[PDB]
């Protein structure tokens, strides 16, 4: 039932996610803010995400940011990337499954089953991977994007870009919540702004107690300044994934988002068809035969049959029963005979 | 020394496996040579020249 | 409350700056009111004998 369930656009899902996670990671590394550790003034940076929809076309920055992000993203293990979350993700089925199943106790007999289909998805990884890498050689390349794969990333990027951004308001207001009043933490959180800029010192490595905050007190208020900072970037940025500029595929620097979002819909959807033939229909094949030959000669060569009758007390107790009785009938047949070769 | 030689071995090889992958992930196994460098660099100034 | 002093930039939810402005504030505090009270006290009438 379940080999019927599984198919192939579960696959492709699964490694968009996964390359989902891959392009917030390059995005965020190459164009987001970094944190606040300590409460110095940090010299700004003379490059600024705020400054890119109005920036000179042909700037080497950006250019290179976006480029190094690119071939950062592809020329990544995507073969085994893709290869080892889709083992993981047979062998979780088949442990549910398995969990569902008659199973259940005798955990010798399960742990055969489980390594079974593992020792199977491990034979067969090194050709998926190998196979989704060249297959995916001539995408490493030239990606190069359609206007409608361009529409796809684009109408992709505002949702998860959105989704990152609603995780960080709610650890925003958690964080007020917590620390108290969303008044006071605003009132951490000037200071901070404070001893950022030049207004206020504190020549602290580690400070304690400044304008009347606790040690834990500053922390709170560096924390909430990061969020806020990311916040504003990704709202920002999700702007420019809903603005016209992003629209067309001519500014491709221009909307990093967007572009890379492309890419990977593209690599996860080529690498998940070598992937399905590959891996997936090998599975199918393979893994009822190595239950079978595992079992039995697991059976038979642990003797882990009599464990597997031990195992559950109450057809312990039926395969113990049934020879004393045998015992007792042929013993009085015993006595009988004997009266009736002796009458008296 | 004799008795870790083996396993050093192994792992020798396997290390060998790896820096092949690296170089076939993100080198696509182009080899590679100074002369080649200075050639090719060389010939893409004289298109631009031309 | 108990805290430690591993790092004296942020104690409690309250600074450095502002934590020491309130332990002076709290010993003045309680030495007014024990002054006050002191002050009234010597003017009660118990005192006058």
């Amino acid at each position: 039932e379940f080999a019927s369930s599984f198919g192939r656009p579960q696959l492709q899902t699964l490694l968009k996610d996964a390359l989902d996670q891959k392009v917030l990671d390059q995005l965020a590394a190459r164009y987001w803010n970094r944190p606040i550790e300590d409460l110095s003034p940090a010299p700004r940076e003379p490059d600024n995400i705020i400054d890119l929809p109005k920036a000179d076309p042909d700037s080497p920055y950006w250019h290179r940011q976006l480029d190094t992000a690119c071939s950062g993203l592809t020329r990544l293990g995507v073969g085994r990337l893709a290869a080892t979350v889709a083992a993981s993700a047979i062998q979780q089925h088949v442990e549910k499954l398995l969990d569902k199943s008659s199973f259940a106790k005798h955990p010798s007999a399960r742990k055969v089953i489980s390594d079974a289909a593992a020792t199977v998805l491990a034979d067969r990884s090194y050709a998926t991977s190998d196979g989704i890498e060249i297959s995916l050689k001539p995408y490493k390349f030239d990606p190069d994007i359609q206007p409608n794969e361009w529409a796809q990333g684009r109408e992709h990027v505002v949702g998860v870009l959105q989704a990152e951004l609603e995780q960080c308001q709610a650890a925003m207001k958690a964080l007020e919540n917590s620390v108290g009043g969303r008044k006071k933490l605003k009132e951490v959180m000037s200071f901070v702004d404070k001893a950022r800029k030049g207004e206020i010192i504190v020549e602290g490595d580690h400070p304690s107690g400044a304008g009347g905050f606790s040690a834990a007190l500053l922390a709170r208020g560096r924390e909430a300044v990061f969020l806020r900072d990311r916040a504003d970037i990704l709202s920002l940025r999700i702007q420019a994934a809903k603005s016209r500029q992003c629209k067309t595929l001519t500014n491709k620097y221009y909307c990093p988002e967007v572009f890379l979002d492309a890419v990977a819909t593209k690599l996860a959807q080529t690498a998940v068809l070598f992937l399905n033939v590959e891996m997936l229909n090998d599975f199918y094949v393979r893994f009822p035969r190595e239950v079978e030959a595992k079992l039995h000669e697991h059976m038979h060569a642990g003797g882990g049959l009599e464990k597997f009758a031990r195992e559950d007390p109450k057809v312990r107790r039926h395969l113990d029963l049934i020879r004393r009785k045998e015992l007792l009938e042929t013993v009085l047949g015993k006595i009988e005979e004997l009266h009736r070769i002796s009458s008296g | 020394m004799s008795s870790k030689l083996n396993e050093t071995t192994e792992a020798i090889q396997r290390e060998l496996e790896e820096t092949t992958y690296q170089f076939k992930v993100q080198y696509n196994e182009q080899p590679m040579s100074a002369e080649s460098y200075l050639a090719a660099s060389l010939d893409d100034f004289k298109h631009q020249f031309h």
